[PDB]
């Protein structure tokens, strides 16, 4: 499932900015 | 009428944006109290004030980390924004006072913690619960556009949840007033538009595009485009395909097709009929945008409030020293903060 793909992902914690 | 209210709040506006309020305060008026979270450049901290007993967020930036990350206009941008805005789903800055390391930005606290952790801890949100906090984001966007400013930084990580369980939009680090095109590569990988990735001159849309992320991250439980690595994101956002969980309304999915729209001459928010596309859409039919505004709803979810100063809403940071040199550092780059 696309959940189960999210959670097992390395992107549910608190996701930092980018910038140049 | 809105346009009436959107003219004042201009004029409110422009007169702190030309002569802005500065060394409004000193680190020793408040007591320290706990880490709520961090940065690279900085933390924001629970303080209080001592003169009333009021509760603040502090947020406390090291200059030479803003020098050495080039965030120095940026972060001028910040103060001088937040210091001149008024509106019930941002938090002004209250006080504003540097020294010889650190700038601070003093802000209302709001206890209900980070609508990320809600969101993550929840799952998901139901769609009227997700269309309250998103008509709380159509107007502050409203509100910020009219005054030419864009905020480039939307995500649950940003949203505080008050003691009444209506959001704070905050960290303006990447805010700016500006009336043409920008192209400074800056936001959060999931939310960036394809305008941004693409590195084209950009506007306002960008923050529509990233209403659409956020609606689909509430309602979903997970954003529309997501992988291991941000380069396999930024694909996956440029590509022109976005999929829908079965649960979501036929009215979500259209709203969302609309505001998750590469072609900048169909997305919502940057028509001609501007915020009005956004908030006459069908899925916002229920909304009634004034009881919004006035803070006259009640909230799908209240948050626990123990006490004041209580910070249980909130993940737990190790302490570390405020230090203050007796060198000043960055005297003259942040010389008008
Ligand atoms: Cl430098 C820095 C430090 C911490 C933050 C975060 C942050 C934490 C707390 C608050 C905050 N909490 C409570 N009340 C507030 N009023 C104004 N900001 C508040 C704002 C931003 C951003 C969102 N994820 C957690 C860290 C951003 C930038």
């Amino acid at each position: 499932t696309t959940y189960a793909d999210f959670i097992a992902s390395g992107r549910t914690g608190r996701r930092n900015a980018i910038h140049d | 009428s809105v346009k009436e209210f959107l003219a004042k709040a201009k004029e409110d506006f422009l007169k702190k944006w030309e002569n802005p309020a500065q060394n409004t305060a000193h680190l020793d008026q408040f007591e320290r109290i706990k880490t709520l979270g961090t940065g690279s450049f900085g933390r924001v901290m629970l303080v209080k004030h001592m003169e009333t007993g009021n509760h603040y967020a502090m947020k406390i930036l090291d200059k030479q980390k803003v020098v050495k990350l080039k965030q120095i206009e940026h972060t001028l941008n910040e103060k001088r924004i937040l210091q001149a805005v008024n509106f019930p789903f941002l938090t002004k800055l209250e006080f504003s006072f540097k020294d010889n390391s650190n700038l601070y930005m003093v802000m209302e606290y709001a206890p209900g913690g980070e609508m990320f952790s809600h969101l993550r801890r929840i799952g998901r949100f139901s769609e009227p619960h997700a269309r309250f906090y998103a008509a709380q984001i159509v107007l502050t966007f409203e509100y910020l556009h009219s005054l030419d400013l864009i905020y480039r930084d939307l995500k649950p990580e940003n949203l505080m949840i008050d003691q009444q369980g209506y959001i704070k939009v905050t960290d303006f680090g990447f805010a700016k007033r500006v009336k043409g095109r920008t192209w400074t590569l800056c936001g959060t990988p999931e939310y960036l538009a394809p305008e941004i990735i693409l590195s084209k001159g950009y506007n306002k849309a960008v923050d529509w595009w990233a209403l659409g992320v956020l609606i689909y991250e509430m309602a979903a439980g997970y954003p529309p485009f997501f992988a291991d690595q941000p380069i396999q994101i930024y694909e996956k956002i440029v590509s022109g395909k976005v999929r829908f969980p079965s649960h979501f309304s036929s009215d979500l999915k259209d709203l969302l097709r609309n505001l998750l729209q590469v072609d900048l001459t169909k997305r919502f928010g940057n028509l001609k009929n501007g915020v009005n596309d956004i908030k006459n859409h069908k899925w916002f039919a229920t909304t009634d945008w004034i009881a919004i505004y006035q803070r006259k709803v009640e909230a799908p979810f209240i948050p626990k409030f123990k006490g004041p100063g209580d910070t249980s809403n909130f993940d737990d940071y190790e302490e570390e020293e405020i230090r203050v040199s007796i060198n000043e550092k960055c005297g003259k780059e942040f010389s008008e903060f």
